[PDB]
RNA sequence: CCCGCAGAAGAAGCACCGGCUAACUCCGGCCAGCAGCCCGGUAAUACGGAGGGUGCAAGCGUUAAUCGGAAUUACUGGGCGUAAAGCGCACGCAGGCGGUUUGUUAAGUCAGAUGUGAAAUCCCCGGGCUCAACCUGGGAACUGCAUCUGAUACUGGCAAG
């Protein structure tokens, strides 16, 4: 849920270095947070810790 | 971490008895986005081992370079055997302007912004081959302070 | 003889006068001793549209020149927006 | 190649001639058709490759090459040429649909191409 | 002087979302996204030099909404401009009215927002202006004027653009329907995936 | 017959630095050794001496670093089938100024740089890289 | 220029898709046909047609013509053993080049200044047409020429070596 508790940009990407909705599929740009995700980009232990 | 780029394929002949028996010809190059760079040059019958046996002699081989933090140190020109090579440092924003082979050489180089054109022929390997040397030959401004015995802002 | 007049040189329905000190016989448009101001009828509010380098024209008219009615008008214009 | 020398005696701009005269820098010319013919072509093609002989406005006899399937043309044809030349010793090719030539019949591909009208459907 | 034909289309040659529809529903539901259009879609052989650079030139294109001659003027002019060529285009695009508009969310897409600067919607400083390629400049406010700002589509798109996160580079006020164009944007502010490089070179040729 | 003597005094130190020759000679020349002066300067010699009293004899050190030559190349740019005289402002950069160019002007003998500080141009002699 | 009315209403083509070079399938016999350079003889992505597609767009194409690419006259910027390219060999005027040191001059040369270098055009910073084109203020430049004052390293000249 955008955004809801379990959020996107409050917490991280549930996937790996990946935006969740869609953009980032390889290792180049770690970080972006664009307008059609307003989702983080890091590790799937990342929101463990958030 | 190492990207790298196949300039060029071409299939190759060798007459015989029978007939023509083609191999092919695989020109790649590799660089980290930093100063180091390395071209490969394999032959194989069939294109994928070709490629494949170049990638490994890229992976080897290898080259380091001083690059400004973008671009290059100084206007150089890089020679060989058909293909002479002048490139100069070029403004942030400008890009690589290259023509081909050498475009994918910089671009794994991890350069940036640079203008390049190539004198003579422009046989794909040779003019790797002249911006390699291009690239090797140059010399960073702290490393001429060494040279010649002296502060980097003494040379300015 | 050399009068002190306009030229024309603007756009289509949008004139913009520049005032020359030129022979008489030259064409309008054509060969002009210098430029001593302009003339801009199309002027916008709070921009000047008129200005004019008044000892040059002074000069001149003492060298023994002839003004454009318009000109004269202009002058006045400035002595009285003065 | 010495300064000197070039001095002496410049450099020689090399002078290519047109390679269609006859139209003496006119985008076309008009003519009237002193003979149509076809003719065969040079090894290693095989056609009756439709031409005519064709007498100029400015005076000038030359042939001309004929595009398309299918022409009209006749003697005292009255025709216009564009230029353009078919790969022995034609260089010119006639605009299909002008003066007396007419368009090719039944082709809807590049219609300009062959004077030919839009079809109405 | 305009593409009139289907969008998504576009979009899937290209091989990127090219944002040619508002975002309600999601583009793959729409269209086979990863799918090349015409017959010989599933077919897909890695391209040429000169044609990845047309291929990414199109796609910025296609992106704005920008036909070729304009698109070579707007590149001389970035060339002609001090600083990084590539960036300066970029900045220039999006300079654009109608794609000010759609950033502040005035339109549901970039044609939308085309469509109502053309219709005499929008104001700059005060004053109408009908032309999309008209550059806004530094601290020009932009609104729809009192006649347009009844209309279901504006709010429509102005929800759209909430969904999605907000550009830096402006300010917008959903209730007054007035964005300031604070500062020309930066080059991080906009997409990483436009190589503006490549698209520099294949007009250097 | 002799045409150049910069020319000749380039030359020999080139193939002196090419041959790994410690040091190199030639006949003396107040140009020839104000120029020797200059590359001392810069710092691509380790000294030069002048030595005679009727037809002296200029002698340079030669200089290697790593093993390799210093003067990683040079060329002379005037010459007497072809001069080179440049304005202040139209002084060149060798190497992108890693390098330096020789150039006399009305004071002296000197390098581009320090002309350039100075405000004059003049002769450019040679590139030294 | 502004205000009112009605209703998507009245408004999209050209060229191409063998490679160069963006764009691919089906249907029709070295003919008919294409073509800028390098297809067609029965499964033609190259001819014609359909489909699909590509790129431009109130235009699109051909033809014509200039510069480019062409460093393919190479001043910047080429060459001549075998690819084009060293006179068959010599002397030698004109002519070009000119070892080294001192003195002078200032011609070339550099520096500074005066005069000019129409306007317009180009470009930089601005303004005005709803924007652009367009108009338009101010700069800059016009690389140059002449005249003055200087510098003297070089080249040159004059005098001595
Ligand atoms: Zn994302």
């Amino acid at each position: 849920e955008r955004d809801g508790l379990f959020c996107a940009r409050i917490f991280g990407p549930v996937k790996d270095y990946e935006c969740l909705c869609g953009k980032y599929k390889r290792l180049k740009h770690r970080g972006v947070i664009c307008e059609k995700c307003g989702v983080e980009v890091t590790q799937t232990k990342v929101r463990r810790e958030r | 971490e190492l990207q790298e780029k196949l300039i060029a394929v071409n299939r190759v002949s060798k007459t015989v008895k029978g007939g023509r028996i083609f191999s092919f010809t695989a020109l790649t190059v590799v660089g980290d986005g930093n100063g180091r760079v390395g071209f490969g040059y394999g032959k194989a019958r069939e294109v994928p081992a070709a490629i494949q046996k170049a990638m490994e002699k890229a992976r080897r081989n290898m080259i380091n370079v001083a690059l400004n933090n973008g671009t290059l140190q100084h206007p150089v020109k890089g020679v060989h055997t058909g293909s002479r090579v002048f490139m100069q440092p070029a403004s942030e924003g400008t890009g690589i302007i290259a023509g081909g082979a050498m475009r994918a050489v910089l671009e794994v180089a991890g350069v940036h912004n640079v203008l390049a054109k190539a004198y003579g022929s422009t046989n794909p390997i040779n003019v790797v081959r002249a911006t390699i040397d291009g690239l090797e030959n140059m010399n960073s401004p702290e490393m001429v302070a060494a040279k010649r015995g002296k502060s980097v802002e003494e040379i300015l | 003889m050399v009068t002190i007049r306009l030229a024309r040189h603007g756009a289509k329905k949008r004139p913009f006068y520049q005032v020359v000190v030129a022979d008489s016989r030259n064409a309008r448009n054509g060969r002009f001793i210098e430029r001593v101001g302009f003339f801009n009828p199309i002027a916008s509010e709070k921009e000047e549209g008129t200005r004019l380098d008044l000892d040059r024209i002074a000069h001149w008219v003492g060298q023994g020149a002839t003004i454009s009615d318009r000109v004269a008008a202009l002058i006045k214009e400035v002595n009285k927006a003065a | 190649a010495t300064v000197n020398q070039l001095v002496r005696k410049p450099r020689a701009r090399k002078v290519a001639k047109s390679n269609v005269p006859a139209l003496e820098a006119c985008p076309q010319k008009r003519g009237v058709c002193t003979r149509v013919y076809t003719t065969t072509p040079k090894k290693p093609n095989s056609a009756l490759r439709k031409v005519c002989r064709v007498r100029l406005t400015n005076g000038f006899e030359v042939t001309s090459y004929i595009g398309g399937e299918g022409h009209n043309l006749q003697e005292h044809s009255v025709i216009l040429i564009r230029g353009g030349r078919v790969k022995p010793g034609v260089r010119y090719h006639t605009v299909r649909g002008a003066l007396d030539c007419s368009g090719v019949k039944d082709r809807k591909q590049a219609r300009s191409k062959y004077g030919v009208k839009r079809p109405k459907a | 002087a305009r593409y009139l034909g289907p969008k998504l289309k576009l979009s899937r040659r290209e091989g990127t979302d090219l944002f040619l529809k508002s975002g309600v529903r999601a583009i793959d539901t729409k269209c086979k996204i990863e799918q090349a259009p015409g017959q010989h879609g599933a077919r897909k052989p890695r391209l040429s030099d000169y044609g990845v650079q047309l291929r990414e030139k199109q796609k910025v294109r296609r992106i704005y909404g920008v036909l070729e001659r304009q698109f070579r003027n707007y590149y001389k002019e970035a060339a002609r401009l001090k600083g990084n060529t590539g960036e300066n285009l970029l900045a220039l695009l999006e300079g654009r009215l109608d794609n000010v508009v759609y950033r502040m969310g005035f339109g549901a897409t970039r044609a939308e927002a085309r469509q109502l600067v053309s219709h005499k919607a929008i104001m700059v400083n005060g004053r109408v202006v009908n032309i999309a390629s008209y550059q806004v400049s530094p601290n020009d406010v932009v609104s729809i004027r009192e006649k347009a700002k009844k209309q279901s589509r504006v709010k429509a798109a102005l929800e759209l653009a909430e969904q999605r996160e907000k550009p830096t580079w402006l300010e917008v006020d959903a209730g007054k329907m007035e964005g300031t164009f604070k500062r020309k944007p930066e080059r991080s502010d906009l997409s990483a995936d436009i190589n503006e490089h490549l698209i520099v070179e294949l007009y250097s040729k | 017959s002799m045409q150049d003597p910069i020319a000749d005094m380039l030359t020999r130190i080139r193939n002196g630095q090419a041959a790994n020759k410690a040091a190199v000679t030639m006949p003396s020349s107040k140009l020839k050794v104000a120029i020797a002066n200059v590359l001392k300067e810069e710092g691509f010699i380790e000294d030069f001496k002048v030595e005679g009293d009727t037809k002296p004899e200029l002698e340079l050190t030669l200089k290697y670093f790593q093993g390799k030559a210093v003067v990683e190349s040079i060329q002379r740019v005037s010459r007497p089938g072809l001069r080179i005289y440049k304005r202040k402002d139209e002084l060149p950069k060798v190497m992108a100024g890693l390098g330096i160019a020789v150039v006399s002007t009305s004071k002296g003998v000197m390098t581009d740089r320090a002309a350039r500080q100075a405000g004059l141009g003049g002769e450019i002699i040679c590139y030294v890289a």
